[PDB]
């Protein structure tokens, strides 16, 4: 039986000025080290106040596209093998209110080398819940080519390794994850 | 004091442009963006257009797209909504607004009027023959 969840981000789509939105989750294939036995699918499990709670099976796929229109809405993504699906597993709830609630006061990122950079921050004197935080980085004035990777909410510090275009400027966006929901990201420019 | 500023607005018949502006103070574009709003009559404040406060990245309502432009003039601490091949449809009171920093940075974030920290009074534009 797969031990957890895949950790998950998302990519949304649509006109900014309207809440309804087309959300692409996406993961990484859990690793053989990361599930002990294979993973044969993976299954999103939606949850709103008043639709319910309704899952979708999306075979061996690592995206989900599904159009958010609630209030709030929770996802969460499950591994399965033929022994059952991950007990424990990772959770995302989108709430646009949630969306302006910030958590990052300071941000820094270090250019150690040409494939790594050194991120920093510190966080505020919290009410809602730190789950944790994901880094987004992508190429300034850019529409796609977004890299994700999830940080815990202990550390103060991460690195961030990739094949950098170093004549690009990047820009990186370090979102709280909260249990309430996505929180307002704090976004840097820099080069790498 | 914080202050927003519109100015620009007025009766334009139909195909017609008009520009409008946003003067602020007591801020700067660096802790604040400021995007554009309208309330058309009975209706609620909607978002119009926005841009980053990361970089030059813009984003519109599906109705005014390609018709309108929001740019800024950093140094002036204002911004623009060039408005063209207006409908009577886009008759509204039309605000500026301020959101702290960072916003409309991607297409994860949501122009909305509860998001907003300052509004400027209003300007009316009217479009009829
Ligand atoms: C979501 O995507 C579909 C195409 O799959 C599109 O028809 C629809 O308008 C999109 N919704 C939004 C809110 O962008
Ligand atoms: C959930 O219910 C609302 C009405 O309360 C409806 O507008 C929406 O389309 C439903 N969503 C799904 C995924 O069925």
């Amino acid at each position: 039986v797969p031990m957890r969840g895949p950790e998950f981000w998302r990519k949304m789509d649509g006109d900014v000025t309207k809440k309804e939105r087309n959300v692409t989750l996406l993961w990484k294939p859990l690793t053989k080290q990361d599930s002990l036995s294979s993973v044969r699918r993976y299954v999103v499990k939606h949850r709103t106040a008043h639709n319910g709670t309704w899952s979708e099976d999306v075979g061996n796929r690592t995206q989900l596209t599904f159009l958010w229109t609630e209030p709030a809405h929770t996802v969460t993504v499950l591994a399965v093998n033929s022994l059952g699906a991950s007990l424990v597993n990772f959770q995302l709830t989108f709430s646009w209110p949630m969306s302006k609630v910030s958590a990052v006061e300071s941000l820094s990122a270090y250019p150690l080398s040409s494939s790594c950079v050194i991120l920093s921050w510190t966080l505020s004197p919290d009410d809602y819940s730190l789950l944790y935080l994901v880094i987004e980085w992508k190429i300034l004035n850019e529409d796609d080519g977004m890299k994700w990777l999830r940080i815990p909410s202990n550390v103060k510090k991460f690195y961030i390794h990739d094949n950098f275009i170093p004549i690009e400027k990047y820009q990186f966006s370090l979102y709280p994850v909260f249990m309430e929901g996505v929180g307002k990201p704090k976004i840097i420019n820099g080069f790498t | 004091q914080v202050q927003l500023q519109e100015s620009g607005g007025g009766l334009v018949q139909p195909g017609g442009s008009l520009r409008l502006s946003c003067a602020a103070s007591g801020f700067t574009l660096d802790d604040y963006g400021i995007a554009w709003f309208r309330q058309a009559p009975g209706k609620e404040r909607e978002g119009v257009s926005c841009i980053s406060t990361s970089d030059d990245s813009t984003y519109y309502a599906d109705s005014v797209k390609g018709r309108f432009t929001i740019s800024r003039d950093t140094a002036k601490n204002t911004v623009y909504l060039q408005m063209n091949s207006l409908k009577p449809e886009d008759t509204a009171v039309y605000y500026c607004a301020a959101e702290r920093a960072p916003m409309c940075y991607s297409r994860s974030y949501y122009l909305v009027d509860y998001g907003m920290d300052y509004w400027g009074k209003g300007t009316q534009v009217t479009v009829s023959s």
